[PDB]
RNA sequence: CUACCCUUGGUCAGGUUGAAGUUCAGGUAACACUGAAUGGAGGACCGAACCGACUUACGUUGAAAAGUGAGCGGAUGAACU
RNA sequence: UGAGUAGCGAAAGACGGGUGAGAAUCCCGUCCACCGAUUGACUAAGGUUUCCAGAGGAAGGCUCGUCCGCUCUGGGUUAGUCGGGUCCUAAGCUGAGGCCGACAGGCGUAGGCGAUGGAUAACAGGUUGAUAUUCCUGUACCACCUAUAAUCGUUUUAAUCGAUGGGGGGACGCAGUAGGAUAGGCGAAGCGUGCGAUUGGAUUGCACGUCUAAGCAGUAAGGCUGAGUAUUAGGCAAAUCCGGUACUCGUUAAGGCUGAGCUGUGAUGGGGAGAAGACAUUGUGUCUUCGAGUCGUUGAUUUCACACUGCCGAGAAAAGCCUCUAGAUAGAAAAUAGGUGCCCGUACCGCAAACCGACACAGGUAGUCAAGAUGAGAAUUCUAAGGUGAGCGAGCGAACUCUCGUUAAGGAACUCGGCAAAAUGACCCCGUAACUUCGGGAGAAGGGGUGCUCUUUAGGGUUAACGCCCAGAAGAGCCGCAGUGAAUAGGCCCAAGCGACUGUUUAUCAAAAACACAGGUCUCUGCUAAACCGUAAGGUGAUGUAUAGGGGCUGACGCCUGCCCGGU
């Protein structure tokens, strides 16, 4: 049976990854809240 | 600016195979590129290089204790040369 | 003109087709080709806004020369070919000057044939003239609303209108809908009628043939379930079950007339369709 | 993941049937028309890959939070990927 | 607690010899068995060190463990040419100014980014424990640079460069056969290399091998295509280029453009079934010399090639490339020699124990290659190349459950229902009903044949022939219970309801009579269309225009579709 998750190395950085975390006001919230919080991986 | 270029020989056994084909093995600067590599050896051992192979070695994951980290990641070249030879020791 | 097939199959069963004898090449002018990626109803937005397109053949755009604008200069018709992108087939007309157009394809309009445009142009078809000098009575197509903006009205195929009278600044027009109006005297028309006269009587005969021109499949209101449609839910089959039948988006859809009020036009207009 | 779509690619062993058209012969005032050959159409036929999921047994603290065995449908197309 | 209970996750192992504290479980050997359109060989994603060597045995491993994808230690990935970047563009994304919008921000022009497509120069052999078109050997090619240059130029130029412009090109669908090649297969008393039987027999007997790239030079099955000269309302200016036009000659030819393959060379080199010399504490551990390459046959799903033919649903772009001028400037270079050529990836798994499934999980995972016998075949059964014996076993051979085989007489009496099972099944020949939209129904139905030996004998392909391959007909015989002797391969028929049909659907209790459908009809819509998304801008509709577009209902086809407009 296929399952949900079918890894892509492009697909994840360019959906998650820092620049479209950027790219968008929400995005950059997400990121401070990450900051704040303390996280090692913020994207 | 070559002193920095190259940081250490490689002494393994592939590399003492090497040496005995006239093809000397060092850990270079992560950021040169083989042009570079070539220029600082003709300067530092006052050899003629015939041509560089080079390639990098990504970080390795590594274990001490409970603590998990990486070794650096690395930049290794193989220098051919075509005249003259290199002392290492 | 039109073929029938015989029923070696359920799907060929009852299926026609045209013949494409009018077709005299069958690949187009490289130079008048440009790419038409499909939409599927989508917009700008990325949403279906218009339900039932997608899929279908891949097309190349032919340019087209609704203007007809390159006045004083004989065209010899070149060819007639098939353009998959409107019902009417097109004409290459090559000009005396060496310059190559599609037109809209009248009927009648053979290859040799000669065709020309402008206030001096002869009455024959294919010429297109300003409707200030085409006369009355006159069957016309490609018929401009604004003056040098191109033809816009009868270019389906079989598409004609008839020139009925000159006002001062207008020229009343029978269009193929029946409709009667006013039209600016300087805007152009072509003279005769759209070619392909048979396109409509073609029985696509399969589901897939229209799958292949790009038409998804229509589900009825009456399937689809309340929070679908209007005319959805109910136990069993249902009747409209209202005063009146409903689009999708909640209008009445059977008589109610749509035309917006206190349009510029609707001075211009003297009979509807 | 999934639905629909966009652009760009890929795949479909083997066998069968024999549409239109055409040619030859006959036939006609000329056409219809008849026969043979040619021709190679189809959401056409049988059937692997591939896609699917009709029946049934098994499984039901599973080998598996939907599967397996045996049969089953589609398989040049509104095909599958 | 349940309880020493359920379970230990598709399967074939046996023994000998090692090792070790300890061995069904590790190593080596022999035999046996399993896959083999593959359990084999590549490879894209994905993983990210799992790869290699030495060491270990707490934990992990459904048992064990001396072993491991585990633990420790140290190693391992080499490129001008492979894939990506220093080239191109698609969808899409982004977007200077700009348009729109309480804010936030949305939209969008020029311009950019963006492969799943276009362009683009390297091949064969050898080599390690672990990389190899990357290292080494041999032999190439591409771009650039420097020096010397046969030769040509030297300011309207005319040698040379040449647009950020023009033009050509790149450049394309689907189906269908036929053909030329080549790979591959097969055979041979061609050649070469081994072996020569002890179980009754034979010894022209048995087994194995029978090659070599790019590049360079030539050749050529096939495919396509008139050419030349004048002139010019067009190609934003120009044009000698393109387009148009006129004339001359030509037209089953010649010329031009393409083109698989072949030949030679590359190569007295490499590889090679093997042989002879050796060296070695015993040595399958390595060194030197030697070692054949033929003919026939078959023949692609590869290639010529989207070529050719046909068709309707009418089948990217941009760059590389060629050419034209506008412009540029004394200098340009056939050849010869020498030199320069970066970054990223490269290990290993990759139908899987390394990926997605919490697992060393009977699931899922794009593409490429894919031998012999049989056969239409990539089906079937058995094998090859190659890989594998499945991470609990030993006994016993109860009930019961599962999976499989058989069964007297009967033959649907079972049951809600023939559910399941059984039966049919291949190829050839004979033969085949109602009804029908004349296609069909049809493999209707129902029958007959099928092995082996020998004799006679019509043919076809390829060849001078021999030979090789394909393929019939007749007759006479032989054997069995049985000859598609195994495996794989329709059960059929008569009626009725429903839906015309091929399709589609409740991923995971419903596949249907439900949806869709081609056809019918009504209705809206004259174009800044109506309808639709959006606050708008901006879009879809449509680069469409009433033979068109949206919506409602009906649902192939045939015959038809009556009455009521009082109500809404
Ligand atoms: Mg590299
Ligand atoms: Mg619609
Ligand atoms: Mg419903
Ligand atoms: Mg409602
Ligand atoms: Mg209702
Ligand atoms: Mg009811
Ligand atoms: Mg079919
Ligand atoms: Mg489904
Ligand atoms: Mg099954
Ligand atoms: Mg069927
Ligand atoms: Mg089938
Ligand atoms: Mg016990
Ligand atoms: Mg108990
Ligand atoms: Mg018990
Ligand atoms: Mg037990
Ligand atoms: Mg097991
Ligand atoms: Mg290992
Ligand atoms: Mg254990
Ligand atoms: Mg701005
Ligand atoms: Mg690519
Ligand atoms: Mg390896
Ligand atoms: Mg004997
Ligand atoms: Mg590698
Ligand atoms: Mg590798
Ligand atoms: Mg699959
Ligand atoms: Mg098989
Ligand atoms: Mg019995
Ligand atoms: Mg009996
Ligand atoms: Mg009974
Ligand atoms: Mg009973
Ligand atoms: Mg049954
Ligand atoms: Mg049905
Ligand atoms: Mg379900
Ligand atoms: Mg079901
Ligand atoms: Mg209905
Ligand atoms: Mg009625």
């Amino acid at each position: 049976v296929k399952r949900t998750y079918q890894p892509n190395k492009r697909k994840h950085s360019k959906v998650h990854g820092f620049r479209k975390r950027m790219s968008t006001k929400n995005g950059r919230k997400v990121l401070a809240r990450r900051r704040r919080k303390g996280r090692k991986v913020l994207s | 600016e070559a002193r920095d270029i190259l940081k250490r020989p490689v002494i393994t056994e592939k590399s003492s195979e090497a040496m005995a084909e006239d093809k000397y093995t060092f850990d270079v600067d992560t950021r040169v590129n083989k042009t570079q590599v070539k220029m600082a050896v003709e300067e530092i051992f006052n050899v003629k290089v015939a041509s560089v192979n080079i390639m990098n070695y990504k970080p390795k994951k590594k274990r001490m204790g409970r603590y998990q980290g990486y070794t650096n990641k690395r930049r290794k070249a193989i220098v051919t040369l075509k005249e003259g030879s290199i002392d290492l020791f | 003109a039109i073929k029938k097939y015989k029923p070696i199959t359920n799907g060929r069963r009852n299926m026609t087709s045209l013949d494409f004898a009018e077709i005299t090449k069958t690949t187009p002018e490289k130079s008048l080709l440009k790419p038409l990626p499909k939409k599927a109803g989508r917009n700008n937005q990325g949403k279906l806004t218009v339900r039932h397109h997608g899929g279908g053949h891949k097309r190349q755009y032919r340019v087209i020369d609704f203007k007809r604008n390159k006045d004083g200069i004989n065209a010899k018709v070149d060819s007639i070919q098939y353009d998959p992108n409107r019902s009417a087939n097109i004409a290459l007309v090559v000009y005396a000057d060496g310059e190559k157009r599609y037109i809209i394809a009248p009927k009648g309009l053979e290859v040799g044939q000669i065709v020309e445009s402008g206030a001096e142009a002869d009455i024959k078809v294919g010429n297109a003239l300003p409707l200030q000098n085409i006369p009355v009575g006159t069957v016309v197509h490609n018929i401009e609303l604004k003056p040098g903006k191109g033809g816009q009205i009868a270019r389906s195929a079989g598409a004609s209108a008839q020139v009925l009278g000159k006002e001062g600044k207008y020229v009343l027009i029978r269009l193929r809908s029946g409709e009667v109006r006013m039209i600016l005297s300087t805007c152009r028309a072509t003279i005769g009628q759209v070619g392909n006269l048979q396109h409509e009587l073609v029985n696509v005969g399969k589901a897939g043939r229209s799958r292949w021109k790009g038409i998804r499949p229509t589900v009825r209101g009456s399937v689809m379930n309340p929070n679908d449609h209007p005319h959805g839910g109910g136990e069993g089959r249902a009747p409209i079950g209202r005063p009146s039948p409903m689009s999708p988006w909640g209008k009445p859809t059977l008589g109610k007339k749509t035309r917006r009020g206190k349009k510029s036009s609707d001075k211009l207009i003297v009979r509807g369709r």
